[PDB]
Protein backbone atom coordinates (compact mmCIF):
# COMPACT_ATOMS: atom_id res chain seq x y z
CA UNK A 1 0.00 0.00 0.00
CA UNK A 2 1.43 3.28 0.93
CA UNK A 3 4.75 4.88 1.20
CA UNK A 4 7.29 3.62 3.60
CA UNK A 5 10.41 4.72 5.41
CA UNK A 6 13.63 2.63 5.10
CA UNK A 7 17.23 4.68 5.49
CA UNK A 8 19.80 3.40 2.97
CA UNK A 9 23.66 3.82 2.69
CA UNK A 10 25.77 3.11 -0.39
CA UNK A 11 29.42 3.30 0.16
CA UNK A 12 32.40 2.74 -2.00
CA UNK A 13 35.42 4.56 -3.45
CA UNK A 14 34.98 8.20 -3.82
CA UNK A 15 33.57 9.14 -6.78
CA UNK A 16 31.25 5.97 -7.77
CA UNK A 17 28.05 8.31 -8.68
CA UNK A 18 26.58 7.85 -4.97
CA UNK A 19 25.61 11.19 -5.15
CA UNK A 20 24.31 11.03 -9.30
CA UNK A 21 21.99 7.95 -8.04
CA UNK A 22 21.37 9.78 -4.99
CA UNK A 23 19.44 12.51 -7.56
CA UNK A 24 18.87 10.36 -10.50
CA UNK A 25 16.46 8.01 -7.97
CA UNK A 26 15.22 11.86 -6.65
CA UNK A 27 14.38 12.43 -9.98
CA UNK A 28 12.64 8.45 -10.36
CA UNK A 29 10.60 9.58 -7.62
CA UNK A 30 9.89 12.84 -7.90
CA UNK A 31 10.82 13.60 -4.90
CA UNK A 32 12.85 16.85 -4.48
CA UNK A 33 16.62 16.88 -3.56
CA UNK A 34 18.82 18.01 -1.24
CA UNK A 35 22.08 17.53 -0.01
CA UNK A 36 23.52 17.93 3.76
CA UNK A 37 26.78 16.88 4.57
CA UNK A 38 27.98 16.03 8.14
CA UNK A 39 31.57 14.75 7.70
CA UNK A 40 33.09 16.26 10.93
CA UNK A 41 30.37 18.61 12.00
CA UNK A 42 30.28 19.10 15.79
CA UNK A 43 28.03 21.94 16.54
CA UNK A 44 24.33 21.37 17.18
CA UNK A 45 23.12 24.74 15.31
CA UNK A 46 23.33 23.83 12.24
CA UNK A 47 21.54 20.26 12.35
CA UNK A 48 18.65 21.14 15.02
CA UNK A 49 19.16 24.76 15.02
CA UNK B 1 16.67 -5.59 34.98
CA UNK B 2 18.92 -7.88 33.49
CA UNK B 3 19.69 -9.60 29.89
CA UNK B 4 17.51 -11.97 28.31
CA UNK B 5 18.18 -15.44 27.65
CA UNK B 6 18.18 -17.06 23.51
CA UNK B 7 14.95 -19.19 24.34
CA UNK B 8 13.02 -15.53 26.38
CA UNK B 9 13.19 -13.39 23.41
CA UNK B 10 11.12 -15.78 21.13
CA UNK B 11 8.28 -14.92 24.12
CA UNK B 12 8.64 -12.16 23.35
CA UNK B 13 9.03 -11.43 20.07
CA UNK B 14 6.49 -13.13 18.90
CA UNK B 15 3.77 -10.72 20.61
CA UNK B 16 5.39 -7.20 21.85
CA UNK B 17 7.15 -6.84 19.45
CA UNK B 18 5.80 -8.22 15.65
CA UNK B 19 2.24 -6.99 16.17
CA UNK B 20 4.35 -3.50 16.92
CA UNK B 21 6.34 -3.31 14.01
CA UNK B 22 3.17 -4.83 11.88
CA UNK B 23 1.19 -1.42 13.03
CA UNK B 24 4.61 0.62 12.25
CA UNK B 25 4.27 -0.72 8.30
CA UNK B 26 0.14 -0.88 9.01
CA UNK B 27 -0.02 -3.91 7.52
CA UNK B 28 -2.53 -6.60 9.45
CA UNK B 29 -1.56 -10.54 10.41
CA UNK B 30 -3.97 -11.80 7.22
CA UNK B 31 -1.48 -10.65 4.52
CA UNK B 32 2.02 -11.30 6.61
CA UNK B 33 2.58 -14.34 8.67
CA UNK B 34 5.70 -14.90 10.13
CA UNK B 35 5.79 -18.63 11.80
CA UNK B 36 8.13 -19.10 15.00
CA UNK B 37 10.79 -20.72 12.73
CA UNK B 38 11.72 -17.72 11.25
CA UNK B 39 12.23 -16.17 14.70
CA UNK B 40 13.91 -19.10 16.23
CA UNK B 41 16.92 -18.92 13.40
CA UNK B 42 17.09 -15.25 13.49
CA UNK B 43 17.84 -14.70 17.21
CA UNK B 44 20.04 -18.03 17.40
CA UNK B 45 21.93 -16.58 14.00
CA UNK B 46 21.85 -13.48 13.23
CA UNK B 47 21.64 -11.21 16.78
CA UNK B 48 24.06 -12.21 19.69
CA UNK B 49 23.53 -9.23 21.29
N1 LIG C 1 27.26 4.50 -13.66
C1 LIG C 1 27.46 5.84 -13.70
N2 LIG C 1 26.67 6.64 -14.43
C2 LIG C 1 26.81 7.97 -14.50
N3 LIG C 1 27.77 8.63 -13.86
C3 LIG C 1 28.65 7.97 -13.08
C4 LIG C 1 28.54 6.51 -12.95
N4 LIG C 1 29.52 6.12 -12.14
C5 LIG C 1 30.21 7.23 -11.76
N5 LIG C 1 29.69 8.33 -12.32
C6 LIG C 1 30.22 9.70 -12.14
O1 LIG C 1 30.91 9.82 -10.90
C7 LIG C 1 30.80 11.16 -10.39
C8 LIG C 1 30.58 11.13 -8.86
O2 LIG C 1 29.46 11.87 -8.43
P1 LIG C 1 28.48 11.68 -7.18
O3 LIG C 1 27.97 10.27 -7.00
O4 LIG C 1 27.49 12.74 -7.59
O5 LIG C 1 29.24 12.06 -5.82
P2 LIG C 1 30.40 11.16 -5.16
O6 LIG C 1 31.66 11.79 -5.68
O7 LIG C 1 30.16 11.31 -3.68
O8 LIG C 1 30.27 9.74 -5.68
C9 LIG C 1 29.71 11.85 -11.22
O9 LIG C 1 30.34 12.86 -12.00
C10 LIG C 1 29.15 10.77 -12.12
O10 LIG C 1 28.82 11.20 -13.44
Amino acid sequence: GSTQGKILCFYGPPGVGKTSIARSIARALNREYFRFSVGGMTDVAEIKG
Amino acid sequence: VSGYVAQEKLAIAERYLVPQARALCGLDESKAKLSSDVLTLLIKQYCRE
